[PDB]
RNA sequence: CCAGGA
């Protein structure tokens, strides 16, 4: 087509397995590191507490709450507060959840991310949904109440990145690998006896040619072709981890290019 | 207790411009931009598409203290170039790139069935 | 502005004791029998073994900054394989006409041992090494 | 501090972007200094990890009991059964360009404890505060607002110093200083002065 | 709490030292650093 | 998991220390150093139950 | 033991010789034995040193000593430290030791020497004796709060109308 | 009783004691609105007020250098040599 | 001694240190909220008025604020509670409390204190999180780490005060200390450890990473060295991008085992106008060593430049080592499967040769040394062999552990670890001991109950045959933990017995200074030396220099030195200097060369008097070495050409010299007699080093290079005179006592024969005579 | 006390997970390993996470109010 | 041939503290002595019912984790029931130098 | 005093 070029490899719900190509080594890091870091997400963080007859404490589980996965789909048409006009918050700039649960049952009562509901209005708008993985369809486990044991309280999720708050990181773990074979020179594998027999050979080795032994070293060589794999958590589908991404990146990139403008 | 705000690390203070370009004293055609509320993320981004262009003689970016999100990227070009306009085409390239990057990425998610 | 020195060596050993992309070359001249060299080479970059045959070459230039490309327009002074910069550190004068220079190219160590190059070579933090064959 | 009297204050807290990574996409919440095991010779902190590591991923409790037929070499082959390389090691990725290390790092699990002195229950300062009745000097410990000691040995370092007026400052002006009348005839503290 | 509620304290020869009889009965490792070291034994 | 072992006084938990003394009764040899009139001692820290 | 000398050629040579160790001390009785060297025997003890050979015998021995401690530890001092203490612990005549006893019971001021180990029973014989305090010590003036004698404090700083009249 | 000025006999040049004694006075008194005897460079630091007047040698000052007798040798900080 | 001594202080604060790459030495990283509460009395005065009223209305919150105004009127303004705090007009005069800030001089300090060093001036630098960070560098003088420490800050409150710091104890004053006259900080750990690594031949650098490890540097030129390396692709070697941190001027050369001008091993080193020509930095070269990159650098260019050195190195340093990383595993304490079998059968021969001496003594046949028990001899042998076993195995080990394993790395950089911990970790940890000797009899006749009686062997006295690595067995674990008692016993101990030691020596030398006489004196005026250290001079100003007339044979001293213009053999070559020709057979000036000569032989028969065993090298006040080696480069000095010297220029020359190196000044017998008396020994070495043959012949001096050297020399000794003023008691005292804090025929030494030594001791513990 | 809701070194949502690796113990039998494996828990940090937890909670809810 | 006794477990010379330790047998001596006085300063459970007393200072951890490397002693010292810490990811490498 | 920290 272009320029830098992608191969997909595997896909799913909660994974993206695929192969970058025609690319520096830097941009590739560039855009692991914006995946992880720069994102815009929901997530709770405000929680106002009316009533906790729990063994755990008011904090405890306000910290939870912002660690639970909400449906930031939209979440490009919500503002950030600080940005917002109001007076604190709004459904301009955010969603407001509620969560009431008591010991009805002798047995042990569970209070569950579903156990949450939407109380602002939406503005038709795909976000703030807890997210539910759960095969039962139960989602994340907040607390477990007796019997007289209560918790009353509101939550205010707010549009946020992962570097104010890790909660707010939309992508788990990033995998990251080039040059199977050390052709590169770029690590000096420790060893014992042998470092080819010693060390696991990578997955990749197989979308990548073997040096083979009679040949000198290229100096030349350069680093393009990276395999990686981006995992998410719910908020936003495998995919826009990885387009939002690029995006985030590219309008980085654009801010530098006005400020010199209206310098 | 001493632990400055998160948001300091992404949102601009009072009166302080993203860019600020300073010129180099002990070389001439050189310039030293220094960026704030930025990281490596974008510091190594440019300094690597800067070396790509042939018009530029040096480039290289440092993040002086891990408390502040701020670097120093120092650019020299060979005479009658401006550095100033040597960033300006990094930052375009990149952009560029990825553009295409993007287009390529969703052509490719596209036709999985997964 | 000009050469030094050129000649013809012949490697007679290659060892590298513990560095695994650098090597000392013990080479003599094909001309003159009072030549001989000890050189740090990377072999990694340029690799060589022995009874090769290398044209070894001094030269004084071909000051300031350092510059990168434009060599495509640029004379590359460079009809050779292998090129060094670095300085001389040592005037030894090994009896009769005979003497012996020492040079670093960054830590990569060498020394040519002969007579003649009286009339050529300088304590100079300019000398290129220039390598072919 | 480990389970090793391997022990230590964070120096610095760094986001997952800027630490260094495995392929596989994990990144360590802990970076502890090579220089540490040496001098130390704390052998059963690396055995922990690698155990701890073949642990981790074989879902079994890692027997770490003292007197045992467990052997290093024992636990590095059960690594190599998982795919990792059978003394710990990993290569890494910096954070910061994503350029492969040179060096591979040893990298794993290891049971941390969080201990009882942290920096905000020990910080202070002071700067003019309450005062002793007696000797009329500043109180006593954080707890109080007291002011610290300038001590013996700290008076020596001026003396070699040569801090004549700095030290003069430190008992004077910064502490204890105060005025009387003396008589000239006995010089005694004797003076009935009126002063006004 | 456990470890308390095992410590052993020896008021005022060579004291301190690990003797070859506390094998069994006292802990080898579990001492004190400085002043009272080897002094407060631990079953 | 609380193991008991201590008592409780006005409320705060206080634990005996095991203290450490010679056992009594017991016949001792001692060589009495350099400088002293007497070369050697037998004592007997004689107590009752 | 090894001994460096010098050879008929000039250079320093290695030419061991056989020395005695002994478990106890004589000093004068060793000295007067026939077969030995009177001018090379050596005691670690100092006090002998002192008490046989001399005052300045017992400064020599007692760095000597001094040396080997710090030496021994594989540590280095320079030489004018180590000489200062071994020249003050001489000075008076005798050896004078680092304690209660030694320096602290000497010629300098009350308040210097109430600072160290014995004070109400120094300042209680200051007062009997009606001792005077010169006021020279860096002690007293601490104790007074005021600019010791000290680097910075051991000069005066005057202004001169001359020399201030001068420039203008 | 004071030594004249053609019997003296201390260092010729400045001790570093005297000099960050006169550094400080003169940083002092400068700090306390005293007149300056040099041209300001734009300076406002008094110590770095006091470090240009030495460096001119326009400091008005004179060290009492005592001995350990009681006598003294006056010096001017206009003759001290300053090699510190 | 509790509230006159030693008083509680206002303007102290203390908190949690920490580390820091990226503060300059000479700072320090104060907590905000620290700075916040620490305030200077600064006097309104037209200079600052403006600032001081903006600090005044940013106020006791904001961090550049202020928290009180002094009127004339004595009143204190509190800005956080008047009413005016706002509409505050300030007067000259006034003062104005305001906080700490960036680049206020301030005492920073760490307890114990032992040392002048203890107690060094910082730069302030404001920073976020709780606690005050140093410059790693910086961390051995306080004794600091960061397992917990908390350090001391006071913060002088006049303009005096504060020139006390900043001019005398501020930390680039503070490198090159007295008590062992050489630098008392250097580069240490990530620094240490990645800086063997950046100077390998092996070590090279692609064009992208130069360029950050070049802009790194926050003084550098601007210009791109050229590359070792031009074509197939530009690389630059570690040696030639760390050279950019050594200024220009910085001559150094050491030889270390086996270095020849070739260097094969890279060993020792050589930096020619502060630019690396050979060797791997480390230890010996970077570290605080006497010969030290930083002990010339401090000397040659200044504290304020040897202070920017220390963070260059590491900014480059750290920078390159944070993209090459360095870890350390249990990998690296593995030897190999046959250096293992190699290791067994090393202590299982060493087993049998103690059965077999054993076994010899319970036969009888045991003759035992003269002055030893039958008994006491035999287990000297077993003692002595298990330990020739623990180290064969472990140097074993040393040898097939490849250059490769992170531990030989560190231990091959002086970063941290020695030999012992590798023999210990990998190979054998060894024979445990207590009060000397091997685990005692604890029970009747054996070491534990599940030995037999009277067993004397190596497993039942304590030898631990295995590695870390592979484990100790219970009676291994047991007797190592009785060893390992007896050493946090002396820790613990030690303690308060060398504290005391250290309160002794200083209250008894506290009121000795150096008097404007060059006389050591006390509170009474009291001589204790003559003139300071019995040469005058300052510690600090002192190197150990070679007195090269001293050694080497008889014949040797003379075709170094000898000149004799009456014979054609023996004569200066007119290849030496332009009169060569006509200077032959100058009877004249032989009667010169004569003087030379018989004065240099004079000074051998004295230097071999005072120096009995032949020992060359001592502690002299300025390095000549060097003066010679900067004439070189900065006359650019032509090893080929001939020098316009005079026999008269040079001996003269020197002779002319001596009459300036001043120690003394007064005009008299006994004061000028006294001079040359102090000036003796520095002269030996002076005339040694600058005789006419040596001069021309190996210097190839020229007549202005001679001129400067004599300037050089004469302003350099000046300088390394002690001052008047000098606290030289305390000084000596600290330096003898905080030595004293580091201490662990059989004769009764370290702490406890200190401890003798100072108390004049009458019943002493090993008396004994050393009978020639 | 309480399942984490997300790995700490990765930030894989495990709060869901707990119920479903307890039943896969119980109900099914399996080994430890096994269960992790099959709710998808490969990288060891997020194996830890489970296999290390200790739900103190359960002891807490025994007291009563 | 004359043993008269043997030692149930040569584990239990050991004390609470020391018990802790892993790989004991791997440690140089005092390193041991040292974590036999600071895992008495380690955060975590310390009792069941802590939310039902009063007591001046108490400190509880977060999310405790029993240790993946264990002795077999601890089934009796209720540590993987109480735990005193968190099983951390980490690497021993050069960094920062932080 | 008691308990602890470097
Ligand atoms: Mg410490
Ligand atoms: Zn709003
Ligand atoms: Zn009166
Ligand atoms: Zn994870």
């Amino acid at each position: 087509e272009e320029g830098p070029q992608v191969k997909i490899r595997e896909a799913s719900k909660d994974n993206v397995d695929f192969i970058l190509s025609n690319v520096d080594l830097a941009m590739a890091n560039s855009l692991r590191r914006v995946m992880i870091a720069e994102i815009p997400t929901l997530a709770i963080d405000s929680v106002e507490v009316e009533t906790n007859t729990t063994v755990l404490a008011d904090e405890f589980i306000a910290h939870r709450l912002g660690l639970i996965p909400l449906q930031s789909m939209d979440i490009e048409q919500l503002e950030y507060s600080r940005d917002c006009f109001c007076e604190d918050h709004c459904d301009k700039c955010s969603v407001v959840l509620t969560l009431q649960a008591f010991g009805e049952s002798e047995s042990t009562t569970n209070v569950y991310s579903k156990d949450l509901v939407i109380v602002s209005n939406l503005m038709g708008r795909n976000i703030g949904h807890p997210i539910i993985q759960d095969k039962e369809g139960n989602g994340v486990l907040i607390c477990k109440l007796r019997k007289g044991q209560e918790l009353k309280l509101t939550c205010v999720a707010k549009k946020g990145i992962a570097k104010e708050h890790a909660k707010w990181g939309p992508a788990a773990a990033i995998e990251f690998e080039y040059d199977p074979w050390n052709k590169l020179k770029h690590t000096d594998y420790w060893y014992e006896q042998d470092s080819a027999k010693e060390w696991p050979q990578s997955k990749n080795c197989e979308y990548e040619d073997p040096p083979n032994e009679g040949d000198p070293f290229d100096y030349k060589a350069q680093a393009d072709t990276f395999y990686m794999n981006v995992e998410s958590v719910g908020s936003i589908p495998v995919d826009q981890v990885v387009v939002r991404g690029i995006d985030t990146l590219q309008k980085k990139v654009a801010s530098i290019l006005l400020a010199l403008t209206q310098m | 207790m001493n632990a400055p705000d998160r948001f300091e690390l992404f949102l601009l203070g009072e009166g302080e411009s993203k860019l600020k370009i300073d010129p180099d004293t002990k070389a001439p055609n050189a310039v030293v931009i220094t960026f704030e509320k930025e990281d490596h993320t974008l510091g190594n981004l440019i300094r690597a598409e800067l070396l790509n262009d042939r018009k530029v003689l040096f480039a290289a970016y440092k993040v002086e203290h891990p408390f502040f999100a701020r670097f120093k990227l120092r650019i020299q070009t060979t005479e009658g170039y401006d550095p100033k306009d040597a960033l300006k085409n990094a930052c375009n390239s990149i952009i560029n790139k990825l553009g295409a990057l993007k287009t390529n990425f969703e052509t490719e998610w596209n036709l999985q069935t997964l | 502005s000009n050469t030094l020195f050129d000649d013809i060596f012949q490697v007679s050993e290659v060892d590298p004791g513990r560095y695994n992309k650098v090597c000392r070359i013990e080479a003599a001249s094909t001309t003159q029998d009072q030549c001989k060299l000890t050189l740090d080479i990377n072999v990694e970059l340029f690799p060589v073994a022995a009874q090769d045959s290398l044209t070894v070459t001094i030269a004084s230039s071909l000051t300031r900054s350092w510059r990168p490309p434009q060599a495509g327009d640029r004379s590359l002074a460079d009809d050779y394989d292998y090129v060094m910069y670095g300085t001389a550190y040592k005037f030894e004068e090994v009896s009769k006409d005979l003497i012996a220079v020492y040079y670093s190219f960054g830590g990569l160590l060498m020394r040519l041992e002969g007579n003649y190059r009286n009339l050529n070579n300088l304590k100079q933090e300019n000398a290129y090494l220039l390598i072919r064959r | 501090a480990s389970r090793h009297g391997q022990k230590g204050t964070i120096g610095i807290t760094y986001r997952r972007e800027d630490m260094p990574f495995t392929a596989e996409g994990i990144v360590p919440d802990l970076i502890i200094n090579p220089h540490a095991i040496p001098s130390r010779m704390t052998v059963a902190h690396l055995i922990e990890c690698l155990l701890s590591k073949v642990a981790a991923l074989s879902g079994n409790e890692g027997d770490a009991s003292p007197f045992t037929d467990i052997t290093v070499e024992g636990i590095s082959k059960l690594l190599r059964e998982h795919g990792y390389q059978s003394r710990g090691f990993e290569v890494m990725y910096n954070g910061h360009t994503g350029k492969k290390l040179m060096a591979q790092i040893f990298f794993g699990p290891t049971y941390y404890q969080r201990l009882r002195h942290m920096v905000d229950d020990k910080i202070h300062a002071r700067a003019r505060g309450p005062m002793q009745v007696l000797t009329r000097q500043p109180v006593e410990g954080r707890s109080r607002d007291g002011g610290l000691r300038f001590g013996e040995m700290e008076r020596d370092c001026m003396i070699a110093h040569g801090a004549a007026s700095f030290l003069k400052e430190r008992l004077m002006e910064a502490s204890d200083a105060f005025r009387v009348h003396i008589c000239g005839i006995c010089g005694l503290m004797t003076v009935i002065a009126k002063l006004n | 709490t456990l470890s308390h509620l095992r410590r052993t304290n020896t008021p005022i020869a060579k004291p301190r030292q690990l003797h070859n009889t506390h094998w069994g009965l006292v802990c080898p490792a579990e001492t004190p650093e400085g002043q009272a070291c080897g002094l407060v034994k631990n079953l | 998991f609380d193991m008991g072992g201590y008592f409780i006084i006005n409320g705060s938990e206080k634990v005996l220390i095991a203290q450490e003394r010679s056992a009594g009764n017991i016949v001792q040899v001692f060589k009495k150093a350099a400088p002293s009139p007497i070369s050697h001692v037998a004592e007997i820290r004689s107590a009752l139950e | 033991y090894d001994r460096k000398v010098p050879s008929p050629t000039g250079e320093y040579v290695k030419e061991p010789e056989w020395v005695l160790e002994t478990d106890g001390v004589n000093l004068s009785e060793v000295m007067t034995v026939p077969g030995i060297d009177p001018t090379r025997i050596y005691t670690n003890s100092f006090i002998d040193i002192m008490e046989v050979l001399g005052i300045e015998a017992g400064r020599a021995a007692l760095y000597k000593e001094v040396y080997n401690v710090i030496a021994s530890d594989g540590s280095y001092v320079n030489y004018r430290h180590m000489a200062l203490l071994v020249d003050v612990m001489t000075t008076q005549g005798g050896l004078t030791s680092v304690t209660r006893h030694g320096f602290n019971r000497s010629n300098t001021g009350a308040l210097m020497r109430c600072s160290f180990e014995e004070t109400v029973e120094i300042l209680f014989e200051a007062g009997a004796s009606a001792e005077l305090d010169d006021c020279r010590g860096v002690s007293e003036n601490v104790i007074l709060g005021q600019m010791a004698p000290i680097g910075t404090g051991a000069f005066d700083v005057m202004i001169d109308e001359e020399s201030l009249v001068k420039y203008m | 009783k004071a030594i004249p000025k053609d019997q003296r006999a201390t260092t010729p040049y400045m001790t570093k004691y005297e000099r960050a004694r006169i550094l400080g006075t003169r940083a002092l008194q400068i700090s306390m609105n005293a007149p300056v005897f040099v041209d300001l460079e734009g300076e406002t630091d008094p110590l770095r007020i006091a470090m240009k007047e030495l460096a001119e040698k326009k400091i008005p000052l004179v060290i009492r250098r005592y001995l350990p007798d009681g006598s003294f040798e006056d010096w001017s900080v206009e003759e001290l040599i300053v090699d510190l | 001694r509790g509230n006159l001594m030693g008083k509680r202080v206002d303007f102290s604060a203390r908190t949690v240190i920490s580390g820091d790459p990226n503060l300059e030495l000479d700072q320090v990283g104060v907590p905000k909220s620290i700075a916040k509460t620490l305030t200077y009395p600064e006097v309104v005065t037209p200079y600052n008025i403006d600032r001081l009223t903006q600090l005044v209305r940013n106020g006791p919150n904001e961090h550049p604020g202020a928290k009180y105004v002094i009127r004339d009127s004595g009143d204190r303004i509190d800005l956080r509670y008047s009413k005016r705090a706002g509409d505050i007009q300030l007067q000259y005069g006034w003062k104005v409390e305001r906080h700490i800030m960036d680049n206020d001089p301030v005492l920073f300090n760490r307890q114990p204190s032992l040392h002048k060093m203890s107690m060094m001036a910082h730069r302030v630098k404001v920073i976020p999180y709780s606690t005050f960070r140093l410059n790693l560098s910086v961390t051995s003088p306080y004794n600091a780490d960061f397992d917990g420490d908390e350090m001391n800050l006071h913060v002088p409150q006049s303009e005096e005060t504060r020139a006390e710091l900043s001019q005398l104890c501020a930390v680039p004053l503070q490198i090159v200390s007295p008590q062992s006259n050489k630098p008392c900080m250097g580069i240490v750990q990530d620094t240490l450890c990645g800086i063997r690594k950046l100077t390998l031949r092996d070590t090279f650098i692609e064009l992208d990473q130069v360029l950050n490890m070049l802009y790194w540097v926050p003084d550098w030129d601007g210009v791109i060295p050229t590359p070792a390396i031009i074509k197939p692709k530009p690389l630059w070697s570690g040696k030639q991008i760390l050279s950019v941190a050594i200024p220009n001027g910085i001559h150094l050369q050491r030889f270390d085992e086996g270095t020849t001008l070739l260097s094969p091993k890279d060993n020792g080193m050589l930096i020619i106008d502060g630019q690396i020509i050979f060797g791997v930095v480390e230890k010996k070269t970077v570290g605080s060593s006497n010969g030290g990159l930083i002990h010339v650098v401090t000397r040659e260019k200044g504290p304020q430049v040897c202070a920017k050195l220390f963070g260059n190195i590491q900014k480059v340093v750290n920078f390159w080592l944070l993209h090459n990383g360095f870890s350390t595993g249990i990998g690296d304490t593995i030897a190999d499967g046959p250096t293992m079998r190699e290791i067994t059968e090393t202590i299982a021969e060493a087993k049998k040769k103690v059965l077999d001496v054993t076994k010899e003594a319970q036969a009888n046949l045991l003759t035992a040394k003269h002055g030893m028990t039958l008994r006491e001899s035999f287990e000297d042998n077993v003692v002595r062999f298990l330990n020739e076993a623990r180290d064969k195995a472990g140097r074993l080990a040393e040898v097939n552990l490849k250059d490769l394993n992170n531990v030989k790395q560190m231990v091959m950089a002086g970063s941290k670890g020695s030999f012992i911990n590798i023999a210990q970790m990998s190979a054998c940890v060894g024979q445990q001991s207590v009060e000397g000797k091997r685990i005692a009899f604890g029970f009747v006749d054996r070491t534990l109950p599940h030995f037999s009686k009277d067993d004397y062997s190596p497993e039942s006295k304590g030898f631990v045959e295995n590695s870390y690595l592979r484990g100790l067995t219970p009676q291994e674990f047991f007797f190592h933990a009785m060893g390992g008692r007896e050493g946090l016993i002396d820790t613990a101990v030690k303690t308060a017995e060398t504290g005391y030691i250290q309160r002794r020596l200083v209250k008894a030398l506290e009121d000795i200074m150096v008097h404007y006489d060059n006389t050591t004196r006390n509170s009474l005026g009291n001589v204790i030396q003559f003139i300071y250290g019995e040469d005058g001079m300052d510690a600090a100003h002192i190197e150990k220099q070679s007195l090269d007339t001293i050694g080497g044979s008889d014949a040797a001293f003379e075709k170094r030195y000898r000149v004799d213009l009456l014979n054609t053999d023996h004569t200066l070559d007119p290849s030496l200097l332009e009169s060569g020709s006509e200077i032959l057979g100058d009877l004249k000036l032989q009667v010169l060369l004569d003087e030379e000569y018989k004065q240099l032989v004079k000074d051998r028969k004295f230097l071999r008097e005072v120096f009995v065993d032949g020992e060359a090298n001592w502690p002299l006040p300025v390095n000549i070495r060097r003066i010679i080696q900067n004439a070189q480069q900065t006359f650019h000095i032509d090893h080929t050409k001939p020098s316009d010297l005079t026999i008269k220029d040079i001996v003269l020359g020197v002779k002319d010299l001596q009459e300036n190196l001043l120690v003394l000044r007064g005009k008299n017998e006994i004061i000028q007699n006294a001079q040359r008396d102090a000036v003796t020994l520095f002269c030996c070495l002076l005339r040694s080093r600058l005789a006419t043959r040596r001069v021309l012949q190996e210097y190839r001096l020229t007549k202005q290079a001679f001129d400067w050297v004599l300037s050089n020399i004469e302003a350099q000794f000046l300088r390394s005179v002690v001052h008047p003023g000098e606290m030289v008691g305390v000084l000596a005292a600290q330096s003898i006592g905080e030595p004293a804090t580091q201490m662990t025929k059989k004769v009764t030494s370290g702490v406890p024969r200190l401890k003798e030594i100072l108390n004049v001791a009458k019943n002493m513990k090993t008396p004994s005579l050393t009978v020639y | 006390m309480i399942v984490p809701v997300r790995c700490f070194s990765c930030g894989k949502v495990v709060g869901d997970k707990w119920e479903s690796y307890l039943n896969l113990l119980q109900e099914d039998e399996l080994d430890e390993g096994t269960a992790l494996s099959r709710l998808g828990l490969k990288r060891y940090c997020c194996r830890r996470m489970i296999l290390t937890h200790v739900d103190l909670i359960e002891k807490f809810l025994r007291y009563n109010p | 041939t004359t043993f008269t006794h043997c030692e149930i477990h040569p584990s239990m010379i050991l004390g609470v503290a020391a018990s802790i330790i892993p790989f004991p047998d791997h440690n140089q001596s005092p390193r041991n002595t040292y974590q036999s006085a600071m895992g008495k300063q380690a955060m975590g459970v310390f009792l069941t019912n802590y939310n039902v007393r009063m007591d001046t200072m108490a400190n509880i951890l977060y999310y405790p984790q029993k240790p993946l490397g264990t002795t077999r002693a601890m089934e009796y010292l209720k540590f993987r029931e109480l735990p005193a810490g968190q099983n951390a990811i980490v690497a021993i490498a050069c960094y920062s130098g932080y």
